């Protein structure tokens, strides 16, 4: 459909069968203004070093695949210059550029709701205990959905399109683009211990085809836009 | 953008709009919500001026309803004589938005919420079942002291932390109008994150979802009057009315029943509706109409 | 219609007058 | 001033009252506003956003299969693909949406309901769907010729792969009640019955059991009055960490 | 007395011994204005097809005849193009033109209060049960009055002239004309399940004469003025 | 402001009080007004409309025969056709009217009472009726020469077939009380006694027992004060579907 | 038309008006009500300036009288111990205009009525006859929650539907002024159809006259305080004052006694007045004067 | 004479000032 | 190819793989002008009640399918508000909006000449007898072509593109649109006994494919544009 | 004025409330201010000192 080019830093993503992007809540990502700032130390602003489209590990799409999610910044907490600035700084303020490539043939049937959840306080099924570090901070590989139908937090996937969302309905869309600004009540927060966003690829229509069932990867490439880093400390 | 609309928008007259090359109802859900309006296609509308209500469904007016947040029925007797864990004529309640599922679900439609909490405390006295005789309802003066989160809370009824030299306390009678106070928007962040995808401390053993910034405080509610020879079940009902609402990043409503105050853990009912595998009560088929007119 | 006699702006009446709304943040978050 | 007589509504605790109450900190300056994205000042901003209808609504459909309807290659024309009851305030496929769950915080609602169906099949899967909202007063149409007399739209999949059937606001009253009865004149809304128009044709190497995701949103003509507690949630018992937020 | 001609559509009624008409509450019938409308779909406005004076079945007038009533639109719910638009539409807004012809000789004594009752919530004598479909929606033939003296609803016939009313006092009036606009709190309502009007022919003075007692028909002809039809569905 | 002392009428619940009370929904916009026909902003709009008097008022007259009076061909002149007591606030032929039932929601009333009699006979039925309202102070006139001294009108049937005897407002006080006694000076109003003037002549093939329907309305000089509960209705026991509107 | 008259209209001086060809008192009832005024014919009137009252008999002032709509006396004890159908310290009342015949007949003079309902709840406590001893009247805080028609109503006193996060509730004491609140004009149509010649649902088995649009809601009234050892008959009297009255299509007043809340079914008294065959108490004859001056 | 301090127009005093009346709707509904 | 939206009344048709429409003989449908009219009674003009796209019964397309035809107004003589106005009026003047949806896969080969024949005086093979009611007025279901190669009237299908015509060549066209105005020598005619138009779906190239042979429906949706109804009588 | 309804927060004793209360001596003039050094009008004056 719409050919889209996203070029930041040394990285560039071209897509030929994408829709219009999902610039979240009508606002571009931006650096912290002076009236908005809290930390009095000067932000790092690495720009092109950390604007790179960090391509994560692609997850395989099958018929029984419930869903996947990568928490931001936890997905990029260890990857590249953004990850190094995450360990080296206690405060950050970065928006994200979500690009999800799901390359499939024209005979492939499937629809991935790519939904960016602000503060996905996830739930745990049949237990009142809060999810631990091993159930929340899965990092670069990213957690699989135990119950994506309820968005794994007691809410509904059926109402998840109020969130910044795209679809990879494989009829006329192979790639999705959601442009998130900074999303927090604080201007800046700890990247190692608070996920301001998460990206959830949920196959609301699973992979169904009657040709040779090939491996369809869901590749997540996140470019941290307008990334700012405050409180230069040691590598946490 | 720049819409300061105060009523529902009126529709214009629509004629036969069979124009080649353009089609409004054909949209892309893979961009967002569709912009195909009523006079554009699929209906030949008439010009009806829409004067319908919008002020009632304002997010302010949606969330400015005083709903219950703390119903605690504590006994009022000689608790110091022989009690172990029960509320010794006083209770410290961690002020959470999550105790009652109605207002919890109402505030959990939004990720971020800047509001001042109009706390109204309606306290009722009943005679406990051990006495089994009325003998009049006493006029009880109660102190509700807002302690900051993590600060020193009282341990007794006369604990000498009830002086309230710096802590803000309200003294109110049961034979009185209910205690109307306004807890400020006191979060260290610019909204209450109703959901928190993170942990409180920098250690890995922290609790998930409990940001102490969005924890409002601790309402320590006590009887200022000393003990009566008759015990009384004092049921104190704190209703919180969220006022000056500024809301951010709207969310799916909570469909499954809530299990815990602390987290968003989920377990649906044993059959639909509001079940884990089926949020909606099931029909017979796709082609079957429930409550069809016959 | 406001009987805000206290010295704090947060203590005022519930301001049910914010009629400005922008649905294009959430309906049409494109281009 | 000095001569003051108490009203009959004095000393009461109204839930929806708006009188200014006392501060607890006498000079508390809150933290200043930052521009958090997506400022929500009215429910209509959330209302007009699409949200998946639970069209399948069947016991064999578990979870993910409920939010889509499996439309298959039919060997014969003029079958009902599906029919959706439009009780946005009563339990149904429109209940688990933004508009349904948020309108169930109200008793009275008004406005047109947009319903966008996205064909989540293959590119080579072709077919025309006819989606007919029928005004209330009669039975749900199980046949297409009884259905196309109402508000019907004919949709070829093509490149756009989604359609919007706008359900218009035809009612005797200005608003529609909840009233807990789906048979009522002021509560029944109509029936969105979707049928095959020219059948769904797929190749042999594409999946025959194609899938469709429907959504309901509204337009800016939507409106809500008489706020009530939503029956979607319910507390029969005090939850976990309650009585541990007190200890 | 007053010669009156009412011409709508293909239908025309001439009367030579009528009074002035009873244009109800001082207002002509009118189509729905744009500021007044609720349904966003375009109304049908059949005009001359449904402005026709639908002549109903005449009821016989005798000495013991208590009274008759036809609920609007229930009397015309199945008759003609208005009836077809009633089954084919869920919403309507039509005023009515009542013309009641009671042709009697100059030696005939009788007075019919033709009274148009808005929302005749009828009663049932000696039972607390609400009247069913067979006691309310009698349709084209129209129900006979069980107790017209109390207007069959607990009210009084004696105060029924506050309603839009005419008389067929057979001294100098043989035909009655009551022009009703749309009468509902809603702008539009379901015609099959709500009677916005009814017309009640009540012989407050019964038929009394000392000539040859001939059959005197009470003929009701209702022309739906400014008829509007919204929500085109199947024939309910 | 701050110094406020409670009045003796503070904290009470007056029925007729007009103080503004609290809303329950803090931002409820009602549905907008449509132009429903016949907007009633005062009771005088209902008061000046005619309404049938129960002139017959006799045990043999059952239902329909009560709202008309059967005037017959009399063989002799100067008989009382009928006499109507004009107690619009007390039980009588004027009670079951718009003016009677609505004025019984008040204790004090004033104004002229129009009383229109429509001759519901044949066209060939001819006769003159003399209708005489007699001011109070004496007995009801059973003879015409004692009746025509009051407010009398002579009415030939003709083509118009109806007359209006306007009962004037002659009273010592500005208003007339209800007071539950029809003999009182401030409660008795007068007597409308209708007589034959030149006898009712009908043909042999027209009905000899002709019928007359009388009505009482008022004019724009009518007025009502001291609102009270009407004794027309009465609850000795809780009706059906009460305690079933609670269950 | 265009009459903004504020008092009763004055009459002008009338002379002998014996004019041939015109006669005012000769009218047509077969058109409507007659226009023959006092100085026109049948009386030689004098010019009296009429300064009489009109504001009291305004339809506003006619219907703005706070009359009783729900007198419910429910017991306040351990209802959970052994009760079956009775009101377990709480009652859900379907807010109808028809429970008490005075205000029912007052609003049933008009077909359509746009008004906001000033609901004033006057609740009285009495000691039940089982206790047979006074022991003081307790100060009871009561919650009246306005639930929309057909929505989820509570089933217990502590039913967890009393949080009132979205539903509007008023908390009020018995040792207080009565609860004054204003239920809005909340009908989905532009007036309350006090009579309904129709059925609620599109099925034929619906109830006649019950339009859910004109059903105001459900006042669920409970004791917020927990149970006392002494039972108390709490008689809650909801008086509804209809305010901002706009009335349409005036009707005959109800003459026969009301039988049912739901419908307008009729059965007069066993003899006149207000009987089915005779609304007025019968005289001896047409020529007989009752209460004639002798 | 109005002490309507609440933010809703429906919460105001009972407006007993609608002195405009048209009896010709119901008295003379002709021509 | 060309995305086309046709919205009339409560009905709307969207197509994504259509061509430009076939507005017949360069003229839009129109109501009867005053200089053009013959009937002196006022036309009904139901507009949005009878502008609805009445979707007919879809016919199955196979390899041996000769062709199908629906006579206008005979196809819509009994369907919906247009059908009710057809029985209730002796005179009508309506143009039509033909939309024929033949949804087929991109691997499906076939070409349907959708040809609108004005006054298809059909023939009968090997008999000189005129076709009766059972051979002409088949109504909503619509007659199948006995010999579509000669257009079933002795003419030629090969010259049928002089008529208002479209093609559903399934390469790059899935839906056809022919916009017919009123087509009669009279301004108005009897709808029950004269077919001013007919629509003929003729598979000049039949359905041929080598994938799984799925049921391909030919769905005919006719929206009567500028429909006018004169001579209000009983339901014929 | 005369029509006054009590708020839910009426009759309560808030600790941080700022409403003006009654004097006990009806004409008490306090001793006038002298310039005592170090007038402290905010806590930040004490806060920024080491």
């Amino acid at each position: 459909d719409r050919v889209l080019q996203l070029k930041l830093g040394n990285s560039a993503i071209v897509t030929q069968e994408a829709a219009n992007y999902c610039c979240a809540y009508g606002e571009w990502p931006n650096y912290l203004p002076d009236h908005e700032a809290v930390a009095i130390d000067k932000p790092t602003q690495p720009e092109t070093a950390t604007d790179r489209f960090y391509t994560l590990k692609s997850v395989k799409w099958e018929t029984e695949s419930t869903g996947w999610w990568w928490k931001l910044p936890d997905a990029l907490n260890n990857i590249g210059m953004f990850g190094q600035n995450v360990q080296h700084h206690y405060l950050y303020r970065s928006g994200f550029l979500i690009h999800v490539q799901c390359n499939a043939t024209k005979f492939h049937q499937g629809a991935l709701l790519v939904v960016a959840i602000p503060e996905h306080q996830r739930g745990a099924h049949n237990t009142t205990t809060s999810p631990g570090f091993d159930d929340i901070m899965k990092g670069e590989e990213g957690g699989t959905f135990n119950h994506p139908y309820v968005l794994d937090d007691g809410t509904s996937l059926a109402c998840a399109t109020i969130f910044p969302h795209q679809w990879i309905n494989l009829r006329t869309n192979n790639s999705a683009t959601i442009v998130l600004p900074w999303m927090n009540a604080a201007p800046m927060d700890f990247p190692l211990r608070h996920n301001q966003w998460t990206l959830a690829i949920i196959p609301v229509v699973p992979l169904g085809t009657r040709t040779v069932s090939s491996m369809v990867p869901i590749t997540v490439s996140i470019a941290p836009m307008c990334c700012e880093f405050n409180g230069l400390r040691h590598a946490i | 953008i720049e819409s300061i609309i105060k009523t529902a928008t009126d529709t214009v007259k629509s004629e036969i709009n069979a124009e080649l090359g353009v089609v409004p109802s054909l949209n892309a859900v893979e961009t967002g919500a569709s912009s195909n309006t009523e006079p554009e296609e699929a209906i030949q509308t008439r010009t009806v001026i829409n004067q319908h209500g919008v002020s009632e469904t304002l997010v302010e007016n949606f969330l400015s309803r005083a709903a219950l947040v703390s119903k605690r029925s504590f006994e009022y007797k000689n608790h110091t004589s022989s009690e172990a864990r029960t509320d010794k004529n006083f209770y410290k309640w961690t002020i959470n938005t999550k105790s009652f599922v109605q207002l919890r679900r109402k505030l959990e439609l939004f990720t971020y919420l800047r509001f001042d909490a109009e706390i109204t405390i309606l306290t009722t006295v009943a005679v406990g079942s051990n006495n089994s005789t009325y003998m009049g309802l006493p006029d009880l003066t109660l102190q509700a002291m807002f302690v900051p989160t993590g600060a020193l809370t009282p341990e007794k009824q006369d604990s000498f932390h009830w002086q309230s030299g710096s802590n803000a306390s309200v003294f109110f009678k049961v034979s009185d109008p209910p205690a109307r106070m306004t807890i400020p928007f006191m979060c260290i962040n610019s909204a209450y994150s109703v959901f928190y995808d993170g942990f409180a401390g920098f250690e890995k053993n922290g609790l998930y979802g409990i940001n102490p910034a969005d924890t409002i405080g601790n309402l320590c509610v006590r009887i200022v009057n000393e003990h009566q020879p008759i015990g009384f079940t004092v049921t104190v009902r704190v209703y919180m009315k969220p006022k000056h609402i500024k809301a951010w990043a709207p969310r799916p409503p909570r469909t499954l029943p809530y299990m815990s105050i602390a987290n968003a853990n989920y377990k649906g009912k044993e059959r639909a509706p509001n079940a884990l595998n089926a949020i909606i009560g099931n029909r017979e088929s796709v082609k079957t109409m429930p409550h069809d007119i016959v | 219609n406001q009987i805000n006699f206290y010295k704090d702006s947060y203590a005022a009446s519930a301001s049910k007058q914010d009629f400005s709304q922008d649905p294009s943040k959430f309906t049409e978050p494109v281009v | 001033g000095v001569p003051t007589y108490l009203l009959p509504g004095s000393g009461q605790f109204l839930t929806t009252d708006d009188h200014s109450s006392a501060p607890v900190l006498p000079c508390f300056n809150p933290t200043p506003e930052m521009h958090i994205p997506g400022q929500v000042r009215n429910m209509l901003e959330v209302i007009q956003v699409e949200s998946m209808m639970e069209i399948n609504n069947t016991e064999n459909a578990v979870g993910m299969q409920r939010l889509k309807v499996d439309i298959s290659v039919l060997t014969d024309v003029d079958q009902l693909l599906f029919n959706i009851p439009l009780d946005i305030q009563l339990d149904g496929p429109l209940r688990n949406t933004l508009v349904g769950n948020i309108s169930r915080y109200y008793t009275h609602w008004s406005g047109s309901l947009e319903m966008t169906f996205m064909f989540c099949g293959s590119f080579m899967a072709t077919g025309k769907l006819i989606l007919c909202y029928t005004p209330p007063g009669g039975s749900c149409p199980t046949t297409r010729e009884t259905a196309m007399l109402g508000t019907h739209i004919v949709w070829d999949f093509g490149l756009q792969s989604s359609v919007t059937l706008v359900i218009p606001w035809i009612s005797g009253s200005h608003y529609r009640m909840f009233n807990n009865d789906a048979k009522s004149t002021n509560a029944n809304v109509g029936y969105v019955t979707c049928f095959m128009q020219t059948n769904l044709i797929v190749p042999s190497e594409s999946s025959n059991t194609c899938s469709l995701i429907g959504f309901v949103a509204a337009k800016d003509d939507f409106s809500l009055r008489l706020m009530r507690d939503s029956p979607d949630i319910g507390q029969l018992e005090h939850l976990h960490e309650a009585e541990a937020a007190y200890q």
